[PDB]
This record gives C-alpha cells, structure tokens and sequence, in this order.
C-alpha cells in the first residue's frame, strides 16, 4: 500500500473532526482549516489550455514522470486542484510516490520531522543540526521529494493564473481568484500530510513565538496534537528565542512548548479585526499594513492555565506526563494518553475531596519525574502518604506541613 | 498581603518540594512549586525573582523567601481577566461571540495534554444553543466554576 494514502486518510479524519460543527465536509470534499474554497466554473474552454501547459511543463522538465502521462497527470492535478475533489489529490500523490517520489522524510529513522515558519530560517536550520549528538538529522518539508515536486506543478497553475488572466477583465479575475485559493488550499492539505510525519519530538522554528492563522496554526499543530493523542509524538520544541539563546545547549531543551508562558503571539493586520485595524491609526496612520504583522499583550498558557483548573489532575499531564482518571477501587495513573497497557494505582480516604486530590497531585509533582518512577500503589489515608511496590513503606506526615521518611 | 488561608497552602505545597527537610528548596525547583499554586511566571520573570532571591550564590530559597517572592507575584497578575483576554483575540466581529468551530481550534492546539474526547464536549456545553457561535465570557466562567 502507498504509505501517502496512508496519512492522508489521517489527514481527513482529522479534517472532518474540526468540521463536525460546521459540517460543510460532503465526503467527496473535505475541507482544509483555515482556507476558504472558491469553485468558478469555466467549464473545459479553459480547463484543456491549463492542462495542455501543465502536460507541457512535465514533459519539458528533467523529472522522474515518465512522458507517456506527462497529460494524463496534468489533468489529475488541475481536476483535483479546482474541482475540491479530495479522492483525486489523494491519487495525484499516490501517482507522485508510484513514480518515486517519497513523501516520507529522508533519514529514516535518524530523521527529526521539524516545521519552520519563519524568516531566519538559514541560522537555524544548523544550529539544530549542530546540536544533535545522536546521528540523527533534523528534516524539514523542502527536505522530501513528493511534497517538493507537488508544490512545483501547483506553482505552475498559480503563474498560468497571473500570465493568461489579467485581472482588469471581471470574470478572468475570478477564474484567478478561483485558481489561488484551489493551489493554496493543495498547499495547505500536503501540509498536514507532512505533519502527519512526525515522529518522538520534534522542533519548530518560529522566531518571536506564534502567529495566529499561519500553517503552523492551521493545519500543522492540530495534525502534531492529534499525533500527539494517540502517543506517536511527544514534546513539541518551539524556537521563539533569537538563535544566539540555542547555543551552549542539548537537544534536550532547545525549544520550549507553545503553552509556556512569555510565548508571543502576533496577527497579520489583513483581517485582523479590519474595523479595529482603522482604530489602530492612532499611533500611526501609515504604520500598520495589510502584511504587517502585531505583536499582541495576549497569554496562550492562560487557556492552558485554565485548563489545569477546569480537569483535575491535567498539571500533572503537563509536567509529568500522567494521566490519572476517575477509577473503581481509587485512582487510575497511566503515561499520558494512557493508551499503553500499563497502570498503576492512587487510593485517597475521601477521593471527593478536591483538598486531597491537589496533596497528592503537589505530592507526585515533587517526587515523580515520570510514570515509571511510582509506586504500583500509593495511598493518601489520615495525613499520611504510603506507597506499596513490593514492599510497604510510610513517606508523608503532614502536621501541619510534609516531613519525609 | 497574604492571607491564613494562602500561607498554610504555600506552606504545604513547599514542604513536599523540601525533601530534606531544613526548610528551604534548590534554585530550579521554585518555578515549579509556583506553578504548582496556579501562578506561571515567564523563563524571563522565573530569572529575576532567581537572581535578587539568590544573591549570596547559595542557590538556597526559605519558605519566608518563598512566601516574599509569591506575594510580589500575585499582585501583578488577574489570572479571570489575562484569560478572557485571550479568547477576544478570536472575536474577529467582536460582539463577545467567537465560532463553535473556531473554539475547537483553539482548544485542540492550546490543549496540550487534552484528548479529542475532552475537546469535544467543551464544544457542546461551549454553547447549548443549535447555533455555531459560543459565547467566551460564559465559557470562562463555567470553566472558573
Ligand atoms: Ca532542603
Ligand atoms: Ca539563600
Ligand atoms: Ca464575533
Ligand atoms: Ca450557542
């Protein structure tokens, strides 16, 4: 089987979850988050030009398609590309990958699946490069041969757009208008495919934190994340620092999570709040255009902070890497998504008491590094702490405050 | 500033983060002790209160350092409003009413250690109405409760 197909039926589960409210996914399209579909019909007049030159563009070009379907997949990329057709760009990648083209990192096991979303992307690229000791070798989207030569033929119906139709003429503009959103939302779709590639930690270039509504926040986190709940990717390293903060450092800890406080968060100002961009005229008028980018007094880890209070136990998910849940004979912990056999077990006197549940969650946080490190059993009865692997010993006394042995 | 209630919780959660029991924690552990008390300050905030506390290079913090540190901390911050706050960056219209949808967004790539499950129904008490628009003041506020 094509392992292409593979991530992208992935892919499509996770699109129809983020649809499940606006439920606009009719299962012969499925809709990419954050990029708005645009048909146009112009039906075949100049459907068969556009594919004519792509057909040429393939067959003139020094590639691994053989010429006999340098127009048979023309036709596959415009056809999936501005019919939203999902099953089609499915097979065009499943085409691409029969030819040789892998969609799949290139240092096979060795590869660090990482994503970059920024502007100095040349110094980083080396310093994590330079940082592994492990002989393994950080590999970014450019790095893989399928998503390379897909985004080369959909760069080619974007240039057809911009030189057959000039955008004077009202109804060639909207063939162009059609055209840029099919090709972004390709883009957009072989992006998650991409992400879908992860695999243990990964690192994340992004220079001055988050930004709203970019690829990384639209189709290759909510891909890493879902990853991430089914215990195939664990730590997500993001690069916010300037690249000199890297140095004189592990792979270890060069990166931090997204979640962690004093994160950035900006907004292009092109539809960020366009009402509210005017009232932003008053420290300078000609200061903030469609492409400039807002920095914004905003904490993403307030919504993870939230969180923490919201769920019990979620601290220790976080900074432990524990999931505990509501149990039978007392409390479940299992390593986080708990998906893993493996469990062991947390018995408090009276577990309805949100007092005690934050004594033992305080009491593991300090004592834990992992799930591996915890007793089979651990109890919380009468101020006391014991712990019950093979033997049974007595650990917390709380008089007022944690004494020990 | 700092009330009965709040030093005997301070009290406690520090003394299980003493592990030898002489009454002070290590450099790196302070973060975490905060953290675990619902106050996350920045690597950078996390630096300066570790440079002033430890001046004499001993990398040693008492409770009664603990106990200044945290209620310079507590001060600056609301933690109802620095929430809040972050949910408008959603309100492209305003109006208080971001999207059901746009909420599974957030939560899904905000929710480091949720599951789709969690995510899922956060959506359906997000708002109880057939509509997709949610409101996020009535969302935190369920949340806070
Ligand atoms: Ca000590
Ligand atoms: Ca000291
Ligand atoms: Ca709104
Ligand atoms: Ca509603």
């Amino acid at each position: 089987e094509s392992l292409v197909a593979a991530r992208a039926e992935k892919v499509a589960n996770l699109y129809r979850w983020l649809d499940t409210d606006n439920d606009v996914a009719t299962d012969k399209y499925v809709p990419v988050p954050g990029f708005e579909r645009v048909d146009v019909d112009v039906s075949d007049e100049v459907k068969q030009r556009m594919i004519q030159s792509m057909s040429g563009y393939i067959e003139h070009t020094d590639n691994q398609v053989p010429k006999d379907q340098a127009e048979a997949l023309a036709t596959l990329f415009v056809e999936s590309t501005l019919d939203y057709d999902w099953d089609k760009r499915v097979e065009f990648l499943t085409k691409l990958e029969s030819y040789g083209y892998s969609f799949e990192a290139p240092h096979a096991e060795k590869s660090i699946v990482s994503f970059w979303s920024g502007k100095n992307f040349k110094q980083y690229r080396d310093i994590l490069d330079n940082a592994q000791t492990d002989g393994k070798k950080v590999v970014y989207d450019i790095d893989v041969k399928g998503n390379a030569f897909a985004i080369d033929l959909n760069k080619h119906l974007m240039r057809w757009g911009g030189l057959f139709l000039d955008p004077d003429n009202a109804e060639q503009n909207q063939l162009k208008s059609s055209i840029d959103a099919a090709t972004f939302s390709n883009t957009g779709f072989w992006s998650s495919v991409y992400a879908t590639g992860a695999q243990n930690d990964v690192y994340v270039i992004a220079e001055g934190g988050v930004r709203l509504g970019n690829y990384f926040w639209n189709v290759e986190l909510p891909a890493l994340r879902q990853l991430q709940r089914e215990g195939l990717v664990g730590e997500i390293r993001l690069l916010d620092k300037p690249v000199s903060e890297y140095k004189d450092l592990p792979a270890d800890q060069i990166g931090r999570r997204l979640t962690d406080a004093g994160v950035a968060v900006k907004v292009r100002f092109d539809a960020l709040s366009h009402e509210r961009q005017a009232e932003l005229l008053a420290d300078n008028p000609d200061g903030y255009k469609a492409d400039t980018l807002v920095e914004l007094d905003v904490k993403l880890s307030a919504i993870d902070s939230m969180l923490r209070e919201s769920l019990p136990f979620y601290s220790l998910r976080t900074e432990r890497n524990l999931l505990v849940q509501e149990g039978e004979e007392g409390f479940e912990v299992r390593s986080w998504p708990g998906i893993d056999g493996k469990s062991k077990t947390i018995l408090l006197d009276n577990p309805e008491d949100a007092a005690q549940q934050k004594s033992i969650e305080r009491f593991i946080l300090a004592n834990f590094d992992n799930f591996e490190q915890m007793p089979d059993e651990l109890f919380l009865v009468d101020n006391k702490v014991l712990s019950h692997h093979d033997g049974r010993t007595r650990i917390i006394a709380q008089k007022e405050d944690g004494a020990w042995t | 500033q700092l009330t009965e209630e709040q030093i005997a919780e301070f009290k406690e959660a520090f003394s299980l983060f003493d592990k030898d029991g002489d009454g002070t924690i290590t450099t790196k552990e302070l973060g975490t002790v905060m953290r675990s008390l619902g106050q996350n300050p920045t690597e950078a905030e996390l630096q300066d209160m570790i440079n002033e506390v430890d001046a004499d290079g001993n990398g040693t913090i008492d409770f009664p350092e603990f106990l200044t540190m945290m209620a310079r901390k507590m001060k600056d911050t609301d933690s109802e409003e620095e929430i809040r706050e972050a949910f408008r960056v959603f309100d492209k219209d305003g109006n208080g009413y971001i999207s059901a949808a746009e909420l599974r967004h957030v939560m899904t790539n905000l929710g480091e250690k949720l599951t789709d499950e969690e995510v899922d129904q956060m959506i359906r008490e997000a708002d109880i109405d057939g509509d997709g628009q949610v409101n996020y003041e009535e969302f935190v506020q369920m949340m806070t409760a």
